């Protein structure tokens, strides 16, 4: 689909972005489910007072996609490239930020995994409107695991949709490995 | 200037090197309020309760309101965006916290209990040893040993964590 | 005062006498039988598979005979060296230890995602374990982990465990779901 | 009672006498006795099933020493069984630790993987590319320290589907 242009400015604190002029948080969040709002947990679609919370890397993607712009709190500007390093400097947002990208540019909607126990929770059309077929966790392919850690996934999955995806990603290249319960 | 916005506001403030000052009290209930339970003691407001009244819009920061003043005392006195969404929080369900002595920690007192509330934030990796360590200390005060994580959106769960010689 | 007979395979212990099967599984629920996932507490043939780390503790409570292929005998120290050999299992095993000693039953924590299941009485009796994930207090964790756990553990009994342990000392985090 | 005899040879299993015609002569069939040899996985099978014997040895007193003899990895065996009780036919596949079987008109690639033997996670990838590319559908097998076996499909792609 085709939603609109933006848009959108934020204050950069702490790790994260917050948006706070209340009609670019309901822009955002209703304009591709972006951000989470801080007054509102699960937010009946778009009504919420914010503001919007953004992740670091939510942050960097939508600064490359000339979304948002992004100020520090005495009003100077942050670069799209002093988002990129803030992200680079951080192992874990390091490496979701290419699963996250990749996702998002493959046209999916990507929210926190959390409440799965896992890294990314992945709608097709959106949280409230659909149901989130895919629940993803990140891998450096030079991790180690146990593999019992796959059965462990086979739970998580176990309630929600026994179908999780592993999310393999180094030199800004991703790979998924589908895994589902099976009877031989 | 020309006019002052003052309407709406229950007091307003400016922000100080090292401190949040109240100038004007509008709403005399709100301010002797925020003398009674202590964050507000002779116009100096601790800079949490500070960044959290701004936020309720409550509390003027200048020209400044709202989350943008409470960005304001956040950024400018050095705070930590996760605490003080914690403390927010904290507030809201009807607590009033203060920082603990300890790092990254928020006490509060409620039902004859002292609760001692540890923030992490996703992205923040922690030794399980010290989660130990703390708890332990934690407990040697009497306080329950609280834990709030916030997510890397801004989402907030909380757990009591009881180190213990033996399960029981 | 049970005694029963196994042969180190792989990194496991088999107990191919079907009494003695039955007999540690009945009296202490230790192993897995082969031929019953879920054994209604005793039929069952086996033969009793039993854990590296199930093998040393009894071992050394002088409960198992371990032996080889061959017939030729391996002492507690054997198991201990094969034991500290493997890092998993060197971790669970003092955390295990502690837990039997301290007279609880502990089985494997798979079927709920963690490492082990932990029953006061036993399985198919207690009704309701302990889940317990295991770590070494230099263990490095982000703290949404913390959260996967309490997730983990919303079904069973969202009152999880962190294991701690070094150089042969255990302390326990309980964790639970908590309401400001 | 054992339906057969065999002997343990230095890289193989190889049945001496056949108690029961009928017995052998299926294994034949199915294509894992040939000449004498039988094949180290089902050799273990049939003793754990009382079938065969190893001299006068009987049952998983016997498969154990075929096992330990021929130096293979009980995880493998077990999911071996498992996998003949379910009453599927595989047989030792090319990749290291892996059992290869048909059923369905498919060829399904098993691995074996067991609890206390990390693999890192662009190996399983790997492998999973590895099967898809040989038309094997990837079915990873998990034996927990204890004995429990799991399975899933694993499946590599590119992109999300």
């Amino acid at each position: 689909d085709r939603c609109a242009p933006i848009k959108a400015s934020g204050v950069l604190i702490g790790d994260s972005v917050l948006v706070t002029d209340v009609e670019q948080a309901r822009s955002l969040y209703s304009c591709g489910y972006y951000g989470q709002p801080l007054d509102v947990e699960k937010p009946r679609g778009a009504d919420f007072e914010g503001p919007l919370r953004l992740s670091l890397i939510e942050s960097l993607y939508l600064a490359e996609k000339g979304v948002l712009e992004v100020a520090k709190p005495d009003g100077s500007s942050v670069g799209v490239e002093d988002l990129r390093t803030a992200v680079r400097g951080n192992p874990r947002f390091s490496m979701l930020y290419n699963i996250y990208r990749d996702l998002r540019e493959r046209g999916f909607v990507v929210r926190s995994g959390l409440k799965f126990g896992s890294d990314f929770a992945v709608y097709r059309l959106g949280p409230g409107i659909d149901h989130a077929p895919f629940i993803v966790h990140a891998y450096s392919p030079e991790d180690n695991i146990d593999p019992v850690e796959i059965v462990r996934a086979g739970r998580l999955s176990h309630s929600v949709r026994k179908k999780f995806v592993f999310a393999v990603t180094r030199g800004g290249d991703v790979s998924y490995l589908m895994i589902d319960w099976f009877r031989p | 200037k020309g006019e002052g916005e003052v309407a709406g506001c229950k007091a307003a403030a400016r922000l100080g090197v090292e401190g949040v000052f109240v100038e004007e009290c509008f709403d005399g209930s709100y301010c002797r309020n925020l003398e009674r339970i202590g964050y507000l003691r002779k116009g100096r407001l601790e800079p949490l309760e500070a960044a959290y009244q701004a936020s309720r819009g409550m509390l003027c920061m200048g020209e400044t309101r709202g989350w943008a003043a409470a960005v304001e005392v956040i950024a400018g006195l050095g705070l930590s965006l996760d605490t003080a969404l914690v403390y927010f929080d904290l507030r809201r369900k009807g607590r009033k916290p203060l920082v603990g002595v300890r790092r990254g920690t928020l006490v509060y007192e409620h039902g004859g209990r002292v609760y001692e509330v540890l923030v992490l934030s996703e992205g923040y990796p922690l030794k399980i040893g010290s989660l130990v360590e703390w708890s332990r200390g934690a407990s040697m005060d009497n306080h329950s040993p609280i834990v709030a994580i916030v997510d890397r959106t801004g989402l907030i769960t909380y757990y009591e964590a009881r180190a213990v010689r033996s399960i029981q």
